[PDB]
Parts: structure tokens; C-alpha cells; sequence
């Protein structure tokens, strides 16, 4: 039936996720370092690539699962950095898998994933809209559960970096606050942050 | 049956003899000014009809003050603008220096020059004696002036009277139920405020004129120097009367509305009684009477009357001995 | 059941306050409205629950949902409406702001237009000052017109206390810790131009 | 049985005369500059070790490069920091400015002076007979350098030439796989590019020395003055040296392996065959014709032989004729 990628990448959730090539996790010189993040790496990679396990202890392969769910997440931050990775996400953004902008002045612009901290445990998912170039949290709940460190901080910046193209200009139109049709002038600002401050 | 017709005192034909264009103020056509010259700073205050903003000149970088009107008959709109520029550059009255509008849902706002937030309700309980006199006076030149120009303001009250006391300077503003006098024409009762409502509005006695300002005057004196207000506290229209004749006493009251052959409410009369004309010298105390002298008493005496016709004028007034001191001390 | 309750009762009113019967019956509030909405006399009967008398019920039923609607944009300026608004507001009735460094502040309902039919209800956020479009779906169908396009501001203006501070954080871009420097968007822009 | 050892014609103890901090690079203790110093502009490329971007130094507003190394052993990231220091001020050798690191996810980086990026594989195909002499001589200083200061650099190529045509400036980049010289020290066959592998590194003998600079260099030049890019076209690295054996003749090559005893890795047994010793005019044709001279044929195949010790030192190579005429218009 279907691979552990392709398992895991389906599930509720994980639709902001990429299929890694098996050739990218194949070669040991990409997860450089990783052995050292994750518990049980050994097991966690064999689950991963869909290799025969080592079963009586029912807790301790929902340990691995767990690990194996870890890896995925951090392999994934370094792949979607590379050439085929931004050309899968890139694919992704095309279809708006990520969600759109709630500014509206952004006029709906299809968003990138963005990790606030490249640190796991630190910071969920977040988005990033290319033309107003701020940072969102997911609408949907689903998203509230999966670790900004399985994206990273640099993602859509090496994205743009690498398809320069794809940068959408700045927004046309601006929000413009009237009341009664008169525009509220800055000092308007001013003398009420004091209100609250003195209050 | 069939009301006594009444006619001011003075200044009765005023209009008469004038263009209809100065008090045919439905056929008057507004001159819109650029509404992206004016920004918003901060709200100053509200009321039933409009909704008023200190704001900034952007093209001269000067402070403004915009009224912002809600829905009403634009008729009502016309009637302020025609009376605010019949009366611009007179002594004391509000300067309308532009009138703007939101180009699409169309809300009219009328632009005055500015004038220091301070109105005679937060100064005028910790005000001296003279001070009650000096600024009494200039509420009279403002009152005599829009009276000579043919304009009663039917709302004059504390509200109503910008006061920058630090330099001096009284403004009599909010004229938007201010109406042109035509003698032998019958105007709305519900003018006002409850407390500063003559008896000529409480008793449905509609051919009035410049004297009800008078009436109005006088309870916000009394207010001043007795250190009460409102001077005549009514609960509802009915009761205001009431509170009324509880000072001025039940006989000349129906003396009153014999005089004019006024059909009372059936409703007045079972609230009214028998109340005598109380003296002057019953509302003065220890806090007050430093306030409250011989002059100040006559003076009252003589606004404070039923008799819409026996009120002193605004000029008459300002002749009255309460103000001597102070007319002496602006003859320099 | 007063039909304002049912009003603001309903799936997708979640915004709209229970605006006073008071309000409603002095018709000097209501000025003008007549000349915007079709069967003004029986949309208001409707609205005050008074004696009615087909399709036709469901025609009378469109209007009084409209002329609510834009009562309650005039009725929200007002002390008492702010009041009420405000009382939605401490309790995030309203949803919150999606940007994350707003650290999910409450924002107030905004019209983008003043007339009916123009666009939908948008939210404000008071500590970034823009605008945003509900998150939930329910919200994509009621009118803009019927809240305004200076309630949020007319509420701070009355409540100056409410404004929360500026936010203390900004987004930073980061790559490999490195941030971007501004020439890098106006060369990013220039080859998107080019194509 | 076991390989006859090896050791170079030139600068062989140049390491064994430097205090150890020179050549013991593991011990070398990083000086980490402010990341927040740089910031990117835009990706000038790529590699299977680093990711490489033009950035701005916005205390002085000038342009560097930013070298960003992928995750590898520490040990070859202060080897590369090791050479790039020792060779700094060099010529024809990139300056390093600074070493810099994410202080979160320590990601370590490195940071270059300006160049302009245009490597060989971009115009060298393009370029006058003097321009190849020219720029071939450039090379050299800076291999003739890095050699006496005890450094080989173990992946002479095309993309890591960088030349500013306009200047005539040309630069030696990436030492990422560079190495120090110890005499009798066995070092890693697997280094440079299939195309630029010595025949050294393809029979498994590990005791090289500089030389296998000179063969890449050789296979460089060929490909230019012929317009055959690259000149040993090899599918894997067993065809590689089949591709070497059709040109050089396989003779030499069975003569290389038996003067220094090399056990052939099996798989060479029956893919070899039998070739002859090809002349060099042989790849001479219209459109190259203008690049080959007879001291360009000279110069090559002093270049290209299998025994590393036949090939010319570096030194010795800027004294052959193909230079003459460049060292001539150099002296002014
Ligand atoms: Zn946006
Ligand atoms: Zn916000």
C-alpha cells in the first residue's frame, strides 16, 4: 500500500507538509547533525524509509512513531531549502495550500509556511504573505499543533531569494479610517495612547 | 375661544423690511468647502442633534471645531447655516468660518473657529461676583445683537456658553433651533431645554418672540447667584410649570392666561394649587450671598416674569444698575 | 420572542447588538431611512413585533432585516450602542487578530462603505490599526453597511482608555540568521517585473 | 606487495619547519564576528557543501560574498578557516573577511571581499590565445603560491576561477577541499571533479602530493585551446581513466602503475584495452586552430602525464615559452 511519507503527509493537519525524496533521506550527508536532536534515530529512519522493524512493547513503537514524526519535521526544514523542495512547495502555493491573507488589502494573496524559531518546541506554525510581508496565524485549529521548527525561519526568504519572479508587487490601495467621511489625524493617536497610559 | 395675539416689544419688523433671501432660509444655496481640508484630532462632545470634533486646517495648520449634524430636514440644516453667517462677525456669536460634506454618504458638517472647551456649567459655581456680572452682560450683547438682526435662539442655557475665562472671551453658540421673528406668526412650543422653557411654551402659547431668550436668561442668573441648578428642577413639562409657580407664586399665572385667553391642559390644573409669590431673599444662604445683591435682585425680578411682555429687552437689561460697575470699567 | 432577539440570535448575526426598543420608537432617530428602504411602515412593524395583517411575508422579512441593519450602523455611534459594542468587545465576540505579533488582540466590526450592497463586514484591530476579513465563512454575508465606516474610530474617541499600546514586537526576516536587506526586495520586484 | 612511496619535487618540509598551529587545524580556535554586520541581497549559487549569497555590509554599506556551509564534520570547517587565513594576502587568492555564525541554529558562514561573479565555464570559451595565456599564468601564481606555502588545492576547476574580465582580475576560489602537505602522508583518493581527477586519485594511490594541481590544470587548458568542454568526458570514475587511456596511451599507464607497484581495483581488468599514445595535433580543427600553438602542445603535455612527478611544478610551468610574451608585457 502507501509509503510513511506519503501516510504522514496526508494526515489531518499536515497539508502545509511535502513528500521528502527517499534519495535525500537515503544519502546520510543531508541528516548531518540530526543524530543528535532526535531519540531512537536509528529506528525513527527505519520507519521512515519503510524498512523492516525490530512487536511486544506496545508503547515503544509509539515511541519510535513519535521520533520518527520528529525527523520527518526536521528533514523536512532542510529539504524544502533545496532546489526540488522549493520547486514541491512552490507547486503547493500555486494551489493556495496554504491558505490566503486575511489582510484586505492584500486582496487574498496565497501565504508561504514560516517558522518563527528553528528551535523545536519554541514556536507552531505560522504564515507569511509575500505581499505585505507580515507574519499570520493559521484560521484553522488543525494547524495549531505543528512545530515551526519543521519549517524554519528562512524558508519563503530563500524561495523569493531563489525565484525572484514570483514576488508579488505592493498592495495598490491602503486602508483609509474616515468617520463621517473626515480622515482621523495622527495626533488622534498620540493624545489617546496618553488616555490609557495616564488612566 | 381663540388665543390674545402677542408682538415683540422691539425689533417687531425687523424682517419685514428686508430680502426674502435673509430669512428665506429654505431657498438658501449652501456653498460646500473642501472637506480634505479638515482632520480630526479629538471628540469634545455630543448632543440630540450632532457630533462635535476638535480638528486641524491642514492647509494653514490651524485648530477648528467641526459639528457634525445627524439626519435631519435639511430645512433644519438651512435655517442654521442662513442665521450663523446672517450673524458671523457679530459681537459674541460663533464665527462659522466653513461648512463640508462626506461625498458619499453626504453628511453635512459645519466648520467654526476655535474656541476654549471651558462652558459656564464647570467655571460658574466657583466664579466671583463680578465675574457673574461681566460675563451676564456679554451674553446680553450677543442677545441684543442676534435680536436687532431679526433671530431668536430659543436655546440658550449653560451648554450653550463658551467661556474662555483665562482671556476673557464668551461665545454664545449652537443655534440650530435659532428662528427668524415675523410678528403674528405661530412657532413650536418644544424648543429649549425643560429648566430654561418660558411659560409661554408650557402652556401651548405659540405667537412668541425674542423675549423667551429673556426667560431663559434669567433662570440661568438665578442659577448663578443662588448657587442652584437648575434653578427650577421639573421632573416633566407639566412639573416644570409647577416648580415654577411654586416661586412665582398661582396668581399670576392665571392672570396670565386670562390676559391671553390660553386654553390650559385639563391636566394642569389638578397639579398647580394655590402658591404665593415667594421673595427673592428666601433663596439666599451663607454660600451664596456673596453673590446675591440689591441689584441682582431687582434685575431678576424683572426677567423672571410670566408676562412675556413685561421681561426687560436685552438692550434694557444692559442698562439695568446690576451692570453699572461693569459698564463703568469698559469705558476705557 | 422579540424579533431583535430572534435577529441577533441568529447563525452569522454574532456581530450585531440588541439595539433599545426606545431608540427604535422615537422616529427622529429614524430620519431618512424611509427613502432607503422598500415597505418602510410594515419593516418596522416587523421589527417592533407589532400587529402584521406568501411571498409578500418573506418581502417584508428582507426589509426589516435591512432597515435593522442600518439602524444598528446609526444606533453604534451612540453612547449607549458603544456601551453595549464595547461589552461584546471585553468579550471577543468579534474574533481576534490573525496577525501574530498583535498577540491576538480583540478587533471591533468596520464597514469598508457606508452604503448597502458595496462589501461585506471586515474587522479592525486596534493595536495594528488595519483591516482583515472574518476567518469564519458565516460572516462573509452580512452587509458592511450595517456597522460603518467610523464605529471603531467614533469608540475610541468616546472610550480613549480602550486603545491598546503599539506592539513591543516586529516580525524580523531571518535566513540562516542573516536578515535581508531592503535593496534585495526592489531587485526581488525588478525580475518579477521583467517576468 | 604495497605501493612505492612518494613525495614532491618541491616545497616537501615547508609544513615540517611552521610551529604546528599552521598545519593542526583541528586545534584552531575560531574568532566569530557579528552576524547582524551582513545582510543578503540576493543568491549568486550553490554547491553540494554550501549555499552562496552577494550580501551588504550595512556598517560601511559595501558588497561582500556570504558563503553559508551546509552541516559537515567540524574538522573540515576549520580546515577551510585554517588555509583561507594562512593564504590570505596571497595573490590571485581569495581574501577572507570574516567568519560568522546564527546563534541559534549555529550555522557557520563565511565571508569574502567582492568579486565579480563570472567564473571560467562562462567566457573561457570565448576568449583570445593571448587572454588564455594571460589568465593561465594568473592561475598559476596563485598555485605556485599556495604549493610553497605547503597547501594542495585539491579541486582545480573551472567554477572555481573567478574572473573579472573587465579588470583583468582573476581569483582561486573555494579551499573547502584543500589539504596541507605532510611527506609520506596518504590522503583521500576521493577529491575534485570526475573530470579533473589525476590519474592518481583514480588508481586508489594515496600518496600525492601538489602535482595532482598540475593535472587539473592540464585538463583546464586542453579544454580551452581545443573548445572541448571538459576534455575527458568520463561516465563514472572507471570510464574516466579510459578516456585518459584513448588519449594518453595506455602504455605509460601500465609503465605508472608498475613503477609504483598499484594494486588496479579489478574492475580495470578487461575495460582498459589497448591504445596508443594519441598526438596532439590530432584535436587541432578550424574553430580551435587559432588558440593551439606549438608551445600551447608543449606546455599541455609536460601538463598531462601520469606519473605526478614528470608533471611540471608550478614554478617551472611560468617558465615555459607559452608565457613569454606574457611575461614580457608583464614587466611594465
Ligand atoms: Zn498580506
Ligand atoms: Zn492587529
Amino acid at each position: 500500500e502507501v509509503s510513511w511519507i506519503s501516510w504522514f503527509c496526508g494526515l489531518r493537519g499536515n497539508e502545509f507538509f511535502c513528500e521528502v525524496d527517499e534519495d535525500y533521506i537515503q544519502d546520510k550527508f543531508n541528516l548531518t547533525g540530526l543524530n543528535e536532536q532526535v531519540p531512537h534515530y536509528r529506528q525513527a529512519l527505519d520507519m521512515i524509509l519503510d524498512l523492516e522493524p525490530d512487536e511486544d512493547n506496545p508503547n515503544q513503537s509509539d515511541l519510535i512513531e513519535q521520533a520518527a514524526e520528529m525527523l520527518y519535521g526536521l528533514i523536512h526544514a532542510r529539504y524544502i531549502l533545496t532546489n526540488r523542495g522549493i520547486a514541491q512547495m512552490l507547486e503547493k502555493y500555486q494551489q493556495g495550500d496554504f491558505g490566503y491573507c486575511p489582510r484586505v488589502y492584500c486582496e487574498n494573496q496565497p501565504m508561504l509556511p514560516i517558522g518563527l524559531s528553528d528551535i523545536p518546541g519554541e514556536a507552531m506554525v505560522k504564515l507569511y504573505c509575500p505581499k505585505c510581508m507580515d507574519v499570520y496565524t493559521p484560521k484553522s485549529s488543525r494547524h495549531h499543533h505543528t512545530d515551526g521548527a519543521y519549517f524554519g525561519t528562512g524558508f519563503p526568504h530563500m524561495l523569493f531569494m531563489v525565484h525572484p519572479e514570483y514576488r508579488p508587487k505592493r498592495p495598490a490601495n491602503q486602508f483609509v479610517p474616515r468617520l463621517y467621511g473626515f480622515k482621523i489625524h495622527p495626533m488622534a493617536y498620540q493624545l489617546q495612547l496618553q488616555a490609557a497610559s495616564n488612566f | 375661544s381663540g388665543p390674545v395675539p402677542s408682538r415683540a416689544r422691539v425689533y417687531t419688523d425687523v424682517n419685514t423690511h428686508r430680502p426674502r433671501e435673509y430669512w428665506d432660509y429654505e431657498s438658501h444655496v449652501v456653498e460646500w468647502g473642501n472637506q480634505d481640508d479638515y482632520q480630526l484630532v479629538r471628540k469634545l462632545g455630543r448632543g440630540k442633534y450632532s457630533e462635535v470634533f476638535e480638528a486641524i486646517n491642514i492647509t494653514n495648520n490651524e485648530k477648528v471645531v467641526v459639528k457634525i449634524l445627524k439626519p435631519v430636514k435639511k430645512k433644519k440644516i438651512k435655517r442654521e447655516i442662513k442665521i450663523l453667517e446672517n450673524l458671523r462677525g457679530g459681537p459674541n456669536i460663533i464665527t462659522l468660518a466653513d461648512i463640508v460634506k462626506d461625498p458619499v454618504s453626504r453628511t453635512p458638517a459645519l466648520v467654526f473657529e476655535h474656541v476654549n472647551n471651558t462652558d459656564f456649567k464647570q467655571l460658574y459655581q466657583t466664579l466671583t461676583d463680578y465675574d457673574i456680572r461681566f460675563y451676564m452682560y456679554e451674553i446680553l450683547k450677543a442677545l441684543d445683537y442676534c435680536h436687532s438682526m431679526g433671530i431668536m435662539h430659543r436655546d440658550v442655557k449653560p451648554h450653550n456658553v463658551m467661556i474662555d475665562h483665562e482671556h476673557r472671551k464668551l461665545r454664545l453658540i449652537d443655534w440650530g433651533l435659532a428662528e427668524f421673528y415675523h410678528p403674528g406668526q405661530e412657532y413650536n412650543v418644544r424648543v429649549a431645554s425643560r429648566y430654561f422653557k418660558g411659560p409661554e411654551l408650557l402652556v401651548d402659547y405659540q405667537m412668541y418672540d425674542y423675549s423667551l431668550d429673556m426667560w431663559s436668561l434669567g433662570c440661568m442668573l438665578a442659577s448663578m447667584i443662588f448657587r442652584k441648578e437648575p434653578f427650577f428642577h421639573g421632573h416633566d413639562n407639566y412639573d416644570q410649570l409647577v416648580r415654577i409657580a411654586k416661586v412665582l407664586g398661582t396668581e399670576d399665572l392665571y392672570d396670565y392666561i386670562d390676559k391671553y385667553n390660553i386654553e390650559l391642559d385639563p391636566r394642569f390644573n389638578d397639579i398647580l394649587g394655590r402658591h404665593s409669590r415667594k421673595r427673592w431673599e428666601r433663596f439666599v444662604h451663607s454660600e451664596n450671598q456673596h453673590l446675591v445683591s440689591p441689584e441682582a435682585l431687582d434685575f431678576l425680578d424683572k426677567l423672571l416674569r410670566y408676562d412675556h411682555q413685561s421681561r426687560l429687552t436685552a438692550r434694557e437689561a444692559m442698562e439695568h444698575p446690576y451692570f453699572y460697575t461693569v459698564v463703568k470699567d469698559q469705558a476705557r
